[PDB]
């Protein structure tokens, strides 16, 4: 089983720069997503393969890193951006984060 | 050592090796390919499904 | 357009069995994998099951192995979770997942598509 | 108001020809497909024959294929099981049973709406 | 031919709660049914798709299960629940099951 | 009872066009794919084209595909052989034949049933 | 006598919505896959879609993913292709093409089959 | 074209045990068929499944095998015997082989 | 309920050919290798072949190599042995048997689940 | 995405010899098709399989190759055989060649 | 051919503890299984790495070793553990020991 | 019952490109490597190219190194030679080889298995 | 026909990771090892990282091991080098460069095949 | 390049022994094959391990050497041995030899 | 780590004779190796074990020396030899020399 471990709580102020990080147990070849969850709805997907944005997702959310070592970084946090955000590896099983919660500062 | 060949001896052994997890990766590809073929198989069989809804 | 639909939860004693249905429409059901991801009430997101775009392979969790069971039938786009023999730790949201894989990825991908999520309790 | 009442059951020696029938009223008889079920005396039930609501498509069960033949006349609402070559194996409660399957459900449903049953005798 | 099996007898008292089980050879896809025979009278249809009551079928009768094991309850058993109870699938043939018995204890 | 009769057999001179007929009965002929076989003088036997049951796939063989086309009419029983273009190679025996499948098998099946064969020949 | 027909071309302005069609005759339109292709104005060929020959799976390029959607209705043996959101990089000849693998190629085979095309203007 | 061969004539005398053989140019698994001919009459099925035996046929026909290997086995050649057997696949495509014939010995 | 299920055992006299089933249940049949394994009337156990997940390789003992071959249909969730020249020695029952390795251990497990077994006696 | 590559114009007076070139940025395996587009008409098949040509086509058109190199030679040019040829791949997508256009010298 | 060893009878009586051995031609890399079987019944995994439980086994069943001698190890024999233990490794190929019965002193 | 059978071979000019075919039969084809070897007409056997079970390593000759390309579809159990820029010393007979090596043998082994071989001319 | 392809290359501030690939044709990339050579602006060449043809054994630089992490996929063709902790120092030009040592030299040897070089800038 | 050398003709009349040589140029340490080929036939292997006789090869066939200096032995010369026999080491990489052709006497 | 030195610059008239040097701090028994690296490109491999020319090298180059002292020369120097020259040795570890220009004189 990988372990993957983050930051427990993070406050940004509106308008600044979020650094989520994401560890995991052994080596995850660029196998790793990131994801967006307000409390009663679903998680969204932002990041996968650790670089790669999904569709809607705008360019101030930008992720980084391979083997144990990820990084999920948001420019300028909007509003609409404090939430809880996840990470998961998907190269040896289905494993998630127990999530970083961003709040208002 | 360091500066030892890298390079894969021709004279080793070419054959699978029975011993190895004969079973199937969780973490494979479960999506279609799009390149198989798309065009119906002749001897698929041609008779009616008793099943079928028999309403109109 | 591309949606995952739940249904089937609410409240089921432990012991008993349950079926969660998840209907998709916007895209090719027939050529995806599909997962079903769990999320226990103030807990984070478990991973249970995956099947095939056929129905060929199916993988569970260890959590789940033996107990939980996931079809499809791609006549009406439907994914299917059977959840036998539940215990008070099923209790969660249950989630509908595509895998959001190139056709050629080799690996298999994140989960792109989400559904809004279907509640089990399972209590007395 | 829905029923199903069969009728021209009896008692009929080995090898002769009786041809049983089912009056149904209450719906459209046209647009459904019928069923037989047998059930022999302390025994289950079996099914015996299905036909298609136009008259097109026929299944029989192997115990009974070849021998039975299963028509309907949808102008007056009447369904028939033609049985020829009895056997005291044949002896047994005949329903005419209706197909409870949706419009548009594609794979045929339960026996929704059963008759009162003929019991058919094969003994010398 | 798939195969339907379903223990042979219960003996329950009225007001308990009688649960009967089916199990298939091969998997049957929710395209089972439950019926209900009291001697000398024609089967009643009770449950079908293996979770979906009739029209004149009280909330007492409950089934569950997909694919091989299904699940009959009956909750409350009243005095006219007291019959023979068949399993039956739609999925490849239109097979029964030996049938179940509710008797008085 | 499982009968199969060709008929629209003859003579006919190379290049022009020719009908075969196969009348059923004593079956249910609407849920069976059926099949043509060729036979010519003095040779084996060669399969021509199949049908499915409700007419919507059709396959032939090479030597026969584009001049040949199989139809049905489930209304009266009946297979039909279209042969346009007729060559010298195609005077034979045609056996209409039924595909000998269960129901379930999914692989198709031997030819069950057998016509009694009819002669189409093809010279000047 | 294998031909296909494309129509429903026309001029259309960008952000609607236009449906084509494409007539098959000569050959066993059920047992094939068909696709669409694109040639622009001055351009190359362009692939768009795919579907199954029974319609269960379908393909579609990265450039009119979501956008467009293929269908077929093999009853009348006809194909669609639903272009929707349309946009100026869309004007061009749409070709409807069939997939000339053998029944048994195990990995789809060349467009065989062209129709005549149908041009598709997207402009105000 | 899956090929399929049988071979050319054998002479039996009645009463005896005939051994016919087929092999099949690729694998055909368990899709094989026998049929018996007569001359002025159209064929008979005698065995499909390479190992099941017909309706009306005697017991004394048998075939057996799977793959590319295929064998007819008919015990106490009878004066109905006499007549052409033709071996069928059915896996790839319709493809019939020459035909063995019996001869009185 | 993993379970399985062997069939087409019997007598058969030497040099002849007999074919084993093996069908299972309560798991994903189409993840896992399968094996045989022989155990002759009062002597140990003898491994006999294996087969990939997907049938992609097999692997023979020395004393049934050449003589008998393993095959899947996990279409079917059924597991084949094609015993053919059948001698003497091979008088014993058969066991289908699961290999029990982790998807990640690369390297093979042991026999985790065994079949209820087929006896085949060769004999005159 | 495999992108395909062919010489861009190709002046050769009738009766002598062209030969095209096609390349593959991935590996096809003899997954190549060959079409032949005359101005204000449909594309047509030539060859299938990198080698194999199709129904009605003269012998003067050949193919070869295999892996990622492809050539199409005609022998004896014409005058029908004074078009766009195109290459396409159908192993991984369906993409095409930019087009190689043949012009009397 | 890695050929395996094990001791032929040991007899004890219920309560006490058994101590079973294995040992390999060659080297076996904690790729050892335990098996038991009882007469008419097929063998059931016990141990498998030499060391690991099977899922439904009770904690008296215990098994060490690796490399060339393993043991297996009952504490607390009860009256359902007298029957044959086996003793196979899945390093090389799949070879089994001759077994020891464990019978009722 | 164990075979190899080569095919593509013929007449070629210089400077051109060639495929050479080997199908294999009785045995697990994905199991082993595969060879090619070369004997000139008048002359001793070369040793053309080596593959890995897998596909995954590719050894060549020095003769051919560059010009050739060894190939494998386990699917198919077919081994593949494509040979481009031929030349007159190219005209041989080529002969499709197994690598008999014991699967623990760590140094490879001898050609067990041979094909009938095929005929390659590069002549103008 | 033997290339070698770098990308992967971009600005990135000093602190953060980037990802660099190799995409090798033309020749068997699973039969040879692999090196990194890296050139700063203005300065000599610098060796970077070694792994062996399987990926057995990777070897690093004294001033990168640790930080930079070096991976090859046999399957792919691709080889793989990981930046972590980057560093203005480390503004230079990639490139991949093959073992060209002989299959029996038993001491390696020079980089024969280079590739076209990627540019790595590290700077705010 | 490992050379491998063979005498070019030997003369043995039926019934006799033939006595066939091979050197090669470095050590093959038990790595050489032996074959016979008859004209417009395939060679068949013999002799693999320098000393291990194939599957369907007569004792009459013996190997023997190690290192560089090998031979092969034919006892009571047949009509049927009589061809070109081949000499091939697979160590360093695949040589053959020349051949030797036993002939009639 | 073994230094490795090479001269600075110097300048040759073309059609004349280019002799460059390179000197280890330790011993380095044929495992030496030169490149040409002209502007804006990639080195490109000339001389690999200190006299062995690579490939797609013309005869003009040529390298010598065993040991500590070896030497690159460049006879009838052309238009296209103009370019840095760095020395590898590749015995104990990959280093390189700081290079040798070579300027139109």
């Amino acid at each position: 089983i990988v372990m993957t471990q983050s930051p427990a709580t993070l406050s940004v102020s509106p308008g600044e720069r979020a650094t989520l990080s994401c560890r995991a147990s052994q080596s995850v070849s660029s196998n790793l997503a990131w994801y967006q969850q307000k409390p009663g709805q679903a998680p969204r997907l932002l990041i996968y393969g650790a670089s790669t944005r999904a569709t809607g997702i705008p360019a101030r959310f930008s992720g980084s890193g391979s083997g144990t070592e990820f990084t999920l970084t948001i420019s300028s946090l909007q509003s609409e951006d404090f939430a809880t955000y996840y990470c998961q590896q998907y190269k040896t099983w289905w494993t998630f984060g127990q999530g970083t919660k961003v709040e208002i500062k | 050592n360091p500066n030892a060949n890298p390079n894969a001896n021709p004279n080793a052994n070419p054959n699978a090796n029975p011993n190895a997890n004969p079973n199937a990766n969780p973490n494979a590809n479960p999506n279609a390919n799009p390149n198989a073929n798309p065009n119906a198989n002749p001897n698929a069989n041609p008779n009616a499904n008793p099943n079928a809804n028999p309403n109109a | 357009q591309v949606q995952l639909v739940e249904s089937g939860g609410g409240v089921v004693q432990p012991g008993r069995s349950l079926r969660l249905s998840c209907a998709a429409s916007g895209f090719s059901f027939s050529t995806y994998g599909m997962h079903w991801v769990r999320q226990a009430p103030g807990k984070g997101l478990e991973w249970v099951a995956l099947i095939w775009h056929d129905g060929s392979k199916k993988f569970y969790s260890e959590s789940v192995r033996g107990r939980f069971t996931i079809s499809r039938d791609n006549s009406m786009d439907t994914l299917y979770l059977q959840m036998s023999s539940l215990r008070a730790e099923d209790t969660a949201v249950y989630y509908c997942a595509r895998d959001g894989a190139d056709y050629f990825d080799s690996t298999g991908g994140a989960f792109d598509i989400w559904g809004q999520g279907t509640m089990v309790i399972v209590s007395s």
